């Protein structure tokens, strides 16, 4: 339900140009309710999210590219 | 995770979790006879568009806030 | 004329068949990794090194 409420808030922000201030709505874990995280002082560097996305996508691509494994027995 | 630690220093758990979820969903698609190349292309396009959307809509300039922004970022850390 | 050379030795035929079977097995093994829709393979050596 919390993720559903957050998704509803962000969807309303994206579809309604008059409610663009809802982009900052995040999760308040203390009370379990959506909360404006920009005014709550919950920030992250943009580089963190950008690099996380890029690195995770590349790792997923690398692993997904495999379809066969050959495991040679140790010589000993 | 080690690379994320070296190059950024934060979000080391988040990147691992996101990568594992991406791989799981990609394999779920592959099991439905979706070719892995199509999944890879979709993932690349989605990552590029997500980066562009973040840079264009979801960023806050720190000069608008000041030392309070640094304090809040540290406290979040 | 009748019959030709008997060819009492069957070992050469078996050797040829085994060579062909091995070559066909190798070709079939690497067949999946051909073309733009081909997929990579991960090989782990005895030393534990991994290559894709
Ligand atoms: N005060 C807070 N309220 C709500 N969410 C927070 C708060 N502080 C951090 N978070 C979120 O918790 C997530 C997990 O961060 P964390 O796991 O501590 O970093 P790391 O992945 O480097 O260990 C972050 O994505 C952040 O958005
Ligand atoms: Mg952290």
């Amino acid at each position: 339900d919390l993720v559903a409420k957050l998704r509803a808030f962000h969807n309303e922000a994206q579809v309604n140009p008059e409610r663009k201030n809802l982009k900052w709505i995040g999760l308040d874990l203390s009370n379990g309710k959506p909360r404006d995280n920009k005014q709550a002082g919950v920030f992250e560097p943009t580089i963190v999210k950008v690099k996380s996305l890029k690195f995770a996508t590349e790792a997923a691509i690398t692993i997904l590219r495999i379809d066969d494994l050959i495991k040679l027995h140790p010589e000993s | 995770a080690d690379l994320q630690d070296k190059e950024v220093g934060d979000g080391t758990t988040s990147v691992v979790i996101i990568a594992a979820e991406l791989l799981k969903n990609a394999d779920e698609l592959v099991k439905q006879k979706i070719h892995p190349t199509s999944v890879i292309s979709g993932y690349r396009l989605a990552c590029k568009e997500a980066v562009r959307y973040i840079n264009e809509n979801l960023i806050v300039n720190t000069d608008e806030l000041g030392r309070d922004c640094l304090i809040n970022a540290a406290k979040t850390s | 004329r009748g019959k030709g050379a008997y060819q009492d030795r069957d070992k050469p035929a078996q050797i040829r068949f085994s060579n062909i079977s091995a070559a066909k097995a190798v070709a079939d093994a690497i067949r999946t990794s051909l073309g733009p829709k081909g997929m990579d393979k991960m090989i782990q050596d005895g030393k534990g090194d991994v290559t894709i």
